[PDB]
């Protein structure tokens, strides 16, 4: 089901921010990865 | 790790979003998502006690462009009447004095036009300061690097997600609910 | 003459609600690096590993040249983000693949 | 949404030659004077802020977008 899928792609982006936050890292890569982590959760409730 | 805001209670009807901070939602489209600064906090109570000192350390900060304006446009005074004297002494041409000339004042223009961007951008920079209320979204990054840099512990500002939760933790909404009611009471047009 | 300058400033504060876009954008312009600059960087990488693998150290250091070496240690910090941001277009040449 | 003369001004027509085939048609006369840019290179770049904002405009840029976009085969 395509829950498993949305459900993936914030468990992955959560992952790498966890990374990305970890070592230092600038603010435009952060940012970057903040950003995609909140337009996945985003898909998750209300895709579109 | 980093906090998100639900889809649902922003970005949809007016009914359900409510514009419970008094913010646009092309303001929140630009918070949110990482285009645009919002402060979320000022200490307008230590702006107010030390005022003097940053109007100090702005004032000599002034003084020190029209030193060096003084001296480039003395440098552009010289300049003119350089080249002007020693080409007509030559007289290789016609009109080698009235070229040069309008090419030495070409140059001035360009460093007079310079003149207007840092004296203006300063001015701006400083007058931002004036008005630094929060819930004020920030546009320009380029420009909030130069409030941040210049000046911290008084404006705190941040972006996205966590800035909202930041002014959700400082909201009073018992006294925003008053001052919407006397509003309610005494108000006129579709402001009501 | 000051035509294209309003033009540029209001362009660069936009929406683009695209994220791909956002990104690009975000890149914007940072300066490509030839090859006697990029080496100098790298210098101010070891010169700040250098200061702080000694301010790393237990033993007492003075503290006016510990700011300076703080200094180095920050300069290294700078350095770094900023090899890292001029470089920024290249990895997503490699990710069109 | 924007006028025709900025169009025609985007391709090489300039404004003496456009109003000789248009100047008895008195919408595009009317739109003619109403328009206040001039210029073949103002139109160009001006077109390429409303189309594709978020650049700065490049003289070469903005030409070969006109061509790439719809002249290009």
């Amino acid at each position: 089901s395509d829950l498993n899928d949305l459900y993936r792609r914030v468990i992955n982006r959560n992952n790498r921010l966890k990374r990305l936050l970890d070592l230092g890292a600038p603010e435009i890569i952060v940012n970057n990865e903040k950003r995609m982590l909140q337009e996945a959760v985003d898909a998750l409730f209300d895709n579109g | 790790a980093a906090p998100v805001t639900h889809i649902w209670y922003f970005k949809g009807v007016p009914s359900r979003l409510g514009y419970l901070l008094d913010l646009a939602p092309k303001d929140l489209e630009k918070v949110i998502y990482f285009a645009a600064y919002m402060i979320t906090f000022v200490d307008e109570e230590r702006r107010t006690r030390d005022l003097p000192s940053l109007e100090a350390h702005v004032s000599v900060e002034r003084q020190q462009i029209e030193q060096r304006r003084d001296s480039d446009l003395e440098a552009r005074a010289k300049k003119l009447e350089t080249d002007l004297a020693e080409l007509e002494a030559e007289g290789a041409k016609a009109d080698v004095r009235r070229k040069v000339r309008e090419g030495a004042e070409r140059e001035m223009k360009q460093l007079r036009d310079r003149a207007q961007r840092e004296i203006d951008r300063l001015d701006e920079v400083w007058n931002r300061f004036k008005n630094l209320k929060v819930q004020d979204l920030e546009g320009d990054e380029l420009l909030y690097r130069e409030l941040r840099d210049r000046f911290g512990t008084y404006f705190d500002g941040s972006m996205g997600a966590a800035a909202l939760q930041k002014r959700l933790e400082s909201f009073d909404l018992d006294e925003e609910a008053e001052r919407l009611r006397e509003i309610i009471r005494t108000g006129k047009g579709q402001k009501k | 003459d000051e035509d294209d300058a309003p033009a540029q400033q209001v362009a660069a504060a936009g929406a683009t609600a695209d994220p791909v876009k956002d990104y690009l954008k975000q890149i914007g312009k940072v300066p490509l690096l030839n090859a006697e600059q990029e080496v100098e960087l790298a210098k101010r990488i070891e010169a700040g590993l250098f200061a702080e693998d000694k301010l790393a150290n237990s033993d007492k250091l003075a503290p006016k040249l510990k700011r300076e070496l703080e200094i180095i240690a920050e300069d290294g910090r700078r350095a770094k983000n900023h090899l890292l941001e001029a470089n920024l277009r290249l990895v997503v040449s490699l990710a069109k693949r | 949404k924007q006028s025709v003369t900025v169009l025609l001004k985007a391709l090489g027509w300039t404004t003496e030659q456009i109003l000789e085939e248009f100047g008895e048609y008195e919408s595009m006369r009317a739109t003619l004077e109403k328009d206040h840019t001039q210029g073949q290179d103002d139109a160009l770049l001006d077109i390429y802020r409303k189309l594709r904002p978020g650049e700065p405009p490049t003289r070469e840029a903005a030409q070969t977008l006109l061509e790439n976009l719809y002249f290009n085969p």
